[PDB]
């Protein structure tokens, strides 16, 4: 942060946040290019990969600059462009965890996606960390959640209704509707399930409907579909919560 | 309208003043030009 000695001083803790920055306005451009398209194409798909390797390990630098807590740092990045570069990042990850989900062919993508969101989350919280009352860290996270409230709410229901899914797979109701244990279950079948269930509305319903891939059998294995939407979901909303 | 003879000469800001509705990107301009 500051060469104390040194005639001259250079805050390199200033600079990571501005490549930082940087990067995510380039990841948000590169995302808004494919928003309209059908498919992410292969190429897409790699360029996407590198981003979100150099975000994260750029985010695993930043928290290393402030864990253990490093009082000088996390003032430098309360007061410099962080909270910009995470609003970004949250407008990305509410539009394509919602827009991955439907394709099947995105797994990998989506997969590597909800790991920058958690690491995004784990800097968050080591900026939190040794917090007072009232403190101005505080206030400016606030003011960040106030400002991306719709993204923090389409995360927050994405979240919750594949938290609820475990529920619904776990309850007897769907063993009722699967008598055998083997874990594969038709699409009609599941379907019933999930409106029995009635914590699903319609929408959520349809939406689950389609994030769900199913063979030319009409039957899907629910086991995978409850794991891959699941524990994701269960480390990334525990860390929010 | 000029505002710099405030002194000697009013100024008319009521037809000056303009509102600003939406600041949107490039790209999202682009698509909804297109859609």
């Amino acid at each position: 942060r500051t060469q104390t000695g040194n005639n001259t001083t250079v805050n390199i803790i200033i600079s990571t946040v501005d490549y930082l920055l940087r990067v995510q306005e380039s990841i948000s451009d590169f995302y808004w290019y494919y928003s309209g398209k059908d498919v992410i194409d292969e190429q897409g798909q790699r360029n996407f990969s590198k981003a979100i390797q150099v975000a994260k390990q750029v985010f695993n630098t930043l928290t290393e600059y402030i864990q253990g807590p490093c009082t000088g740092n996390q003032q430098s990045l309360a007061h410099s462009r962080l909270w910009d570069a995470v609003v970004g990042f949250l407008h990305v990850f509410a539009h394509m965890q919602m827009k991955l989900s439907q394709d099947s062919s995105q797994i990998e993508l989506l997969k590597e996606l909800m790991d920058l969101q958690k690491d995004m989350v784990v800097m968050l919280l080591s900026m939190l960390e040794g917090n007072v009352v009232n403190g101005t860290i505080g206030k400016q996270m606030v003011d960040m959640l106030v400002e991306s409230s719709n993204n923090v709410e389409m995360i927050l229901k994405f979240f919750d209704m594949f938290l609820k899914l475990k529920d619904l797979t776990s309850s007897d109701t769907f063993k009722e509707y699967d008598p055998d244990g083997k874990g594969v279950i038709s699409k009609r079948d599941f379907h019933k399930a999930m409106e029995s269930h009635k914590h699903y509305t319609q929408s959520e319903t349809e939406f689950l409907l389609s994030c769900a891939e199913t063979d030319e059998n009409e039957t899907l294995d629910y086991e995978e579909f409850v794991k891959r939407f699941h524990e994701p979901a269960k480390d990334i909303g525990f860390n929010v919560a | 309208e000029s505002t710099s003879n405030s002194k000697n000469v009013p100024p008319d800001l009521s037809i000056c003043t303009f509102v600003l509705e939406q600041s949107l990107s490039v790209r999202a301009l682009q698509e909804m030009l297109a859609n």
